[PDB]
């Protein structure tokens, strides 16, 4: 062989699509619930 | 009059006192201990600690004797365990020292046999004796009041 | 009240009532019989199962005896096939041991005997059962409503 396989490109675009996906979501509402306490606690902070 | 509230109890100790409010067993939450109706044991409690409260719905059997909150918290005095508070600036204020430790879960209530709040425990200034408390908005919005440093009776 | 509305036979065996509002006939579902009324009880009732209850129209004749409902709704006090009834907080009651199974149907009338609730069960609890019961919003849609734990009478 006249190569050598960097791991950066031995997945495939069809494949590291997969990786690149799964790996966004699960982090998708890491941030939600403390965005949901903000947002009630200026709420309160509004009306109390 | 308050009998139909009553104490949770620990180590012999009186160390609070629970409520039932539209159907719900109501206590503080940084109390532990038997609430003295055995009853109101049965019920599987859910959290509000940033309120420093948990609540349940009490059992059917008993339910429709349960006592009733209010949106009214015009400034005056209400009835309380202790005789009565006065509702002022905005804020429950008791006589500098006066009550205190061991009414946590105690209630405050409307003289036409309604309930204010929920009391937590107290502060004081030197003026008056400031009291943190759990409240409702006009909108029935359920609110916590806590002057600063407040400690818990 | 009995003036104005009428009972459900079973077998000949009483178990629940009809009520005629505006004109408009109402009867509980769950209540299997027939209205003793021979000129009504060729009407052909819609029904609406969610409600638990069904419904047709009355003879020309008779348009004139209906009873009528509003939606003003005031809180308190009320009166019952039983005598005393009362409404707060969204909750119908009336004292423990009255009412159950077999007295469905029964209407709920204002001073002026205005119509604003007609039973269709309850929870039997406490100091006061709690009525499952149709209502209206204030806007005059009705509504109907079971407490946990209610049942059809």
């Amino acid at each position: 062989h006249k190569v050598d396989q960097e791991f950066q490109a031995a997945v495939s675009k069809t494949s590291w699509n997969w990786l690149l996906a799964l790996f966004g979501g699960a982090s998708s509402l890491i941030a939600v619930g403390l965005i949901v306490l903000v947002c009630s606690s200026m709420l309160i902070n509004t009306r109390r | 009059e308050s009998d139909k509230t009553f104490p949770i109890m620990l180590n012999g100790q009186v160390n609070g006192y629970a409520c039932v409010v539209g159907g719900r067993l109501m206590k503080p939450l940084h109390v532990e201990g038997k609430i003295d109706n055995e009853q109101l044991a049965a019920v599987k409690l859910k959290k509000a600690s940033m309120y420093d409260l948990e609540y349940g719905d009490v059992p059917q059997n008993m339910k429709s004797d349960t006592l009733q909150y209010t949106s009214d918290k015009p400034p005056g005095f209400y009835n309380w365990h202790h005789g009565a508070v006065q509702y002022e600036n905005g804020r429950f204020t008791v006589p500098r020292g006066v009550g205190g430790k061991g009414d946590s879960g105690r209630p405050i209530l409307d003289n036409r046999g309604r309930v204010v709040a929920i009391v937590l425990g107290g502060a004081n200034e030197g003026t008056r004796t400031a009291l943190s408390v759990v409240t409702w908005n006009q909108k029935g919005v359920t609110i916590k009041d806590t002057p600063e440093g407040s400690e818990p009776w």
